[PDB]
RNA sequence: UUAAUUUAUUAAUGCAAACACCUGCAUUAAAAA
RNA sequence: ACAUCACCUCUAGCAUCACCAGUAUUAGAGGC
RNA sequence: CCUCCGCAUAAGCCUGCGUCAGAUCACUGACAAUUAACAGCCCAAUAUCUACAAUCAACCAACAAGUCAUUA
RNA sequence: GCUAAACCUAGCCCCAAACCCACUCCACCUUACUACCAAUAAAGUAUAGGCGAUA
């Protein structure tokens, strides 16, 4: 979940679970050429590796068998009519190796 | 240049370290400046 | 400004302190007379290495005894394996000290070299204490003995002071 | 803040905020304890309730210990005469040519540039680089013989192997944890070198007592220590009797090496630290004289200037100051090269200068010893 | 902290002074809370206790601008509270001597309340009012119980 | 598996898919909070294949199919939001009085100004923790000045609001 | 700087107060205006 | 150039924040 | 035909000659990308150990006296 | 005839009146925006002052 403070968690304690995610996801078309195994996703800040991939694996019964993450930069070379820099927001970009060949 | 350097004098901690920082801060926001510090 | 002394170790250490050519620190002990843990009375010493020390003048001793082993500075003729006696008994009569031991100034004899004075019992020594300096103890009264340093300046001070005998380690640091 | 001497009244403070506030008194807070254990902020029971905090102090002699006068405190902590070089029996194992790898002074160089020029990409490489391969380098020549001595068989060399051995010393108990590298073990017992005339002989030797320094100095003061024998395996291991002791000092500044006098020291406590728990562990904590002596050899080694050791024990009445003594043979300074040049000077090619056999002879010697 | 003329003549430069008072480290016993106190005062203190006849009366009788000190209102906190407390604690097993110095000063007995707030910084006495009237919000489940219950009670009445 | 993320195969360039209206709040209300809990994930996955439909439209360079659903989709998951978020706060009510989920304090910063601290969750009681401690939830008297300013600052901003709508109406009147 | 007069101070003294530190009142200098 | 080794001059009989964790064959202040 | 330059890292800068499209000695809009093993980001306490330079470290060769470690 | 000219209304000013602001979620004193550990008049009068400039 995004945007949520998470409850702390002490030795012994009880597993952490979300029960209806914040976060959302989008598969995009590689802009390069990647293995046939690898499907490449754009991500939320936020949501890290291993909830990528239990996302995937929960939400749509998709085996994961590898993850990488990259953080892409917007551009802040744009200007309005006032001269002042337009930002394109940075994004997460996901490289998932699917499993079982 | 220096990022190090830049923080360390200029930055939001080494303002408000001391009253007459904090009143840096105060006189940049009575002005209405979008950066306050470094 | 961010300041911090280096100066800083609390425990006497016979290791060199990295101090802020560069150097590093050797801990005199000047408190030339302590016993150590569970002992007490006068005690022998054994130097181990006289070592040279970029921190002063005169150079040192690695001198151990019974379990603790710390640097104290040499006097002239000091070697490698010499035994020098840490007294603290007050004798009667004078004590034919030799070259490098250290005696409370009621246990010497009058017109003798002297170095590494305290000005207090249990003060540490303050004075006649670079290279190849010397002062002689000139007249003791009672409970009381007055030396001359190396600047002729008379002092005085408590007979149970202790003081080195012999002159410091490396002369012709002058010349 | 006086509201705080005022015997009426109750100071008013920030703890009600949870934060300070200047014009307001500092609360007193009660002494916090965190409710469940952490392993990562564990802070341990100050050295008095721990289960084992002997009063009387025991002196520790760890891997680290560097000793003053050197191999004096070594014979005084042990109680062991000091006879200069090997005894004849194991100078006579190689005194035939027939007890000699093939090639052995080219094998032996060949081992000695390899370690010191041929060892890695970099040009020098560096005493921990050098030090440790030239010694598994020698025991693997010396294992080359296994065709002559069938007997190698039954030999094998663990390392990370820890011993401890305590034993009381007038009133001072001493405990050795040797924890080196390169312990070799053999099923056979080596046996005994000192025969009764030598050790029956020892009774009249006195040990040289040195002056003022205690004989206990830079050994490690610990309150906390557990007088346990521990031989460094479980018992029913195979290959469970030492051989020989393969120390090395593989610092490379000088002031981190152990100097050859601490080095010789350092064996002589280690191989009598490992005979005295195989004694106590063949015949129970019992102060007496062994008729079955146990020998056990170390080689101390910098990199290129090699000591021999062989220890005989024989007493385990060490507290007395009198009676039977240990005894120990050394070989002290025998250096197997005097230089080794890697890169040629301009006049003198690269290789090992002043290459001298009889150091590896020795080395094969106490290698064969037992086979 | 004043300025003053170089030689008392206007002529003169005008030159920064402070007139310092002379401070004495004195001891002294507060006999209704029965405590040794060492202050620092000054020989018009000593002068004003000795005209208030006791440490106690000096402090129950000088006004807070006269004393112009923060402990001395902490000492008048406290006597005025064990006044009003009635408090057996500050001679036990000796009710006699309580009763005696307790009638002594019954002059100055005040409400506990009043005495509460007696001697309190502004930021000190909003501190204990926001103490005081901090309390759990009461849950709405036995505000909805007892409303269920006294409407139940009305209908039962019809 | 991965085919969830795109629509069905015969809306593929279709250029108008049908969708139906979202949910509303209303009708959220009278579901379960398991009906809640699936719905929510049904949801999900359809709004990841609209995100992935949008984004590969602009790869393309082509008009989205039908943006109108991504809107409703939207909307629909902030309702079920709103409802599940309506029954935690009327149960929190009921069983603690507690009108806010977060702890939190009106504090007043270095700056003088009155803010709603919210709390943090930590290991170590406040006294001892380091961090903590070196914020200062106070002002000193340099500040009162700058908070007058400020005050004046507002006001000057409020005056010309208010003359400037009244000048607005009047002229307003004139014209009509 | 040996212009003006002064010592706010800092270092000393002397005298008051108190039972040495702290304070008040004068004097002599350095560094000062 | 200053600093700094080195050199010269003057002051200083001494301890816990520099000098200094030093003690007149020394240290500091200068100058080159 | 030049090459006294180049290639990496650091520091700094921040998408600043990739693709598609357009305008402007002859930048704008849109789309796309940098995937950790390299490098950052460390360390459970309480005491207690840390005299012997580097220079091929062996002599020699010295002074300005040195850059390094654990145990219970 | 090129360059250009022209335009009213954004807003603002001075008053009056009235005492203002400040938690969607999340983040922010560490290198901020970083989840988590030791009236008028009296009157320019009386007065003060290198008794003067002035007050």
């Amino acid at each position: 979940a995004r945007n949520v403070v998470y409850p702390l968690y002490r030795l012994g304690g009880p597993q952490l679970r979300v029960f209806r995610t914040n976060f959302f996801i989008q598969l995009v078309r590689p802009g390069v050429a990647q293995p046939e195994d690898t499907v490449q996703f754009r991500i939320p800040m936020e949501m890290t590796r291993v909830d990528l991939r239990n996302y995937l694996e929960g939400i749509y019964n998709v085996p994961v068998a590898a993850v990488r993450t990259r953080v892409q930069h917007g551009s802040n070379k744009r200007r309005d009519h006032r001269n002042v820099r337009i930002k394109k927001p940075d994004y997460k970009v996901a490289y998932v190796q699917l499993a079982h060949g | 240049p220096s990022n190090i350097k830049r923080k360390n004098k200029h930055g939001w901690v080494r303002r408000l370290s001391t009253p007459a920082g904090v009143q840096v801060i105060l006189r940049r926001m009575l002005k209405g400046r979008k950066s306050l510090s470094h | 400004a961010n300041f911090v002394s280096w100066k800083s170790r609390t425990k006497y250490t016979i290791t060199p302190v990295k101090m802020r050519h560069k150097q590093r620190y050797r801990m005199i002990d000047f408190l030339r007379f302590r016993p150590e843990e569970t002992k007490s009375g006068p005690f022998e010493e054994k130097v181990i290495q006289v070592r040279y020390d970029p921190c002063r003048s005169a150079d040192i001793a690695l001198v151990a005894g019974g379990s603790r082993k710390r640097w104290i500075i040499a006097t002239e003729n000091m070697q490698a394996g010499d035994t020098i006696l840490n007294s603290n008994h007050i004798g009667r009569m004078a004590v034919a000290a030799r070259e490098g031991d250290a005696h409370p100034l009621g246990a010497l004899p009058v017109g003798t070299l002297i170095n590494n004075v305290e000005s207090e019992p249990g003060r540490g020594a303050q004075y006649i204490r670079a290279a190849g300096t010397c002062g002689v103890l000139l007249r003791k009264v009672n409970g009381t003995a007055i030396i001359q340093l190396p600047s002729k300046r008379q002092m005085q001070v408590l007979e149970t002071c202790v003081a080195t005998v012999g002159r410091v380690s490396n002369v012709d640091h002058n010349k | 803040d006086r509201v705080y001497e005022i015997p009426g009244l109750e100071p008013i403070t920030f703890a009600g905020k949870m934060h300070f506030v200047p014009w307001l008194a500092r609360p007193i807070f009660p002494p916090w304890d965190r409710g469940y254990k952490d392993p990562r902020f564990y802070r341990s029971p100050p050295l008095h309730e721990h289960p084992l905090y002997k009063d009387q102090a025991c002196y520790i002699f760890h891997h680290r210990c560097r000793l003053l006068e050197g191999v004096k405190q070594a014979l005084w902590l042990t109680k062991t005469k000091l006879i200069e070089g090997l005894p004849e029996k194991v100078l006579s194992l190689v005194d035939d040519p027939r007890n000699h790898i093939e090639n052995q002074d080219e094998c032996v160089l060949n081992v000695i540039s390899h370690a010191r020029l041929w060892q890695t990409t970099e040009e020098i490489p560096k005493r921990e680089t050098y030090c440790p391969v030239i010694v598994d380098n020698l025991i693997q020549l010396c294992k080359s013989q296994i065709l002559k001595h069938p007997s190698l068989a039954r030999r094998i060399c663990v390392q990370n192997s820890t011993f401890s051995a305590t034993w009381n010393r007038e009133s001072l108990l001493l405990q050795v944890r040797g924890s080196g590298g390169a312990r070799l073990s053999t099923k056979d017992p080596l046996p005994t070198i000192a025969s009764r005339e030598e050790i029956e002989a020892t009774k009249n030797h006195v040990l040289e007592t040195f002056y003022p320094i205690s004989p206990i100095i830079d050994l490690h003061e610990c309150n906390i220590y557990d007088v346990k024998n521990d031989t460094g395996f479980q018992e029913g291991y195979p290959y469970p009797y030492p051989h020989t002791l393969y120390l090395l000092d593989k610092a490379n500044l000088r002031p981190h090496r152990l100097q050859p006098d601490q080095l010789r020291a350092k064996m002589i406590l280690f191989a009598f630290g490992s005979a005295l728990a195989q004694a106590r562990l063949l015949y129970g904590n019992d102060a007496k004289v062994l008729e079955q002596p146990v020998v056990v050899q170390s080689v101390g080694t910098d990199g290129r200037v090699f000591h021999f050791l062989v220890f005989q024990l024989n007493t385990t009445d060490l507290d007395c100051n009198e009676g039977v003594k240990n005894l120990a043979w050394v070989d002290s300074d025998q250096l197997l090269y005097q230089h080794f040049w890697c890169l040629p000077v301009i006049v003198e090619p690269v290789g090992p200068v002043g290459f001298k056999p009889e150091t590896f002879r020795k080395f094969l010697a106490l290698y064969l010893h037992g086979a | 902290l004043g300025q003053i003329y170089a030689n008392n003549d206007k002529l003169s430069k005008r030159l920064k002074k402070v007139w310092k008072p002379q401070l004495f480290e004195r001891e002294f016993y507060s006999e209704i809370l029965d405590k040794k106190f060492t202050v620092t005062v000054t020989m018009r203190t000593l002068d004003l206790i000795d005209e208030a006849y006791g440490l106690d009366f000096y402090i129950l009788k000088t006004p807070k601008e006269d004393l112009c000190s923060k402990f001395g209102m902490d000492l008048k906190r406290g006597m005025l509270l064990r006044l009003a407390r009635q408090d057996p604690q500050l001679h036990p097993e000796d009710p006699e001597r309580r009763a005696a110095i307790y009638d002594k000063y019954k002059e100055f007995a005040i409400p506990e309340e009043e005495a509460e707030w007696v001697g309190l910084t502004l930021e000190e006495a909003i501190e204990k009012q926001r103490l005081l009237e901090e309390k759990d919000p009461v849950p709405l489940f036995k505000i909805y119980v007892a409303e269920l219950i006294q409407q139940l009670q009305q209908q039962a009445l019809s | 598996g991965l085919e969830e993320f795109f629509d069905d195969p015969k809306n593929w360039g279709q250029e108008k898919v049908k969708s139906g209206a979202a949910w509303t709040c209303q009708q959220l209300r009278n579901k379960s909070n398991e009906d809640l809990h699936k719905l929510w994930y049904v949801l999900l996955k359809e709004r990841n294949m609209l995100l992935t439909l949008e984004q590969e439209a602009k790869r393309q360079r082509l008009p989205m199919p039908s943006p109108e659903r991504l809107d409703k989709v939207v909307d629909s998951m902030d309702a079920l939001d709103k409802v599940v978020q309506e029954r935690e706060d009327a149960l929190r009510l009921l069983q603690t009085g507690q009108e806010r989920a977060r702890p939190g304090a009106w504090r007043r910063d270095i700056f003088g100004r009155i803010i709603w601290h919210k709390f943090k969750q930590w290991v170590i009681p406040w006294h001892l923790n380091k961090r903590y401690n070196r914020k200062r939830f106070f002002a000193l008297p340099y500040v009162d000045h700058f908070l007058r300013l400020e005050r004046e600052k507002r006001a000057r901003i409020k005056a010309r609001k208010e003359n400037l709508e009244r000048k607005k109406a009047k002229i307003l009147l004139k014209k009509f």
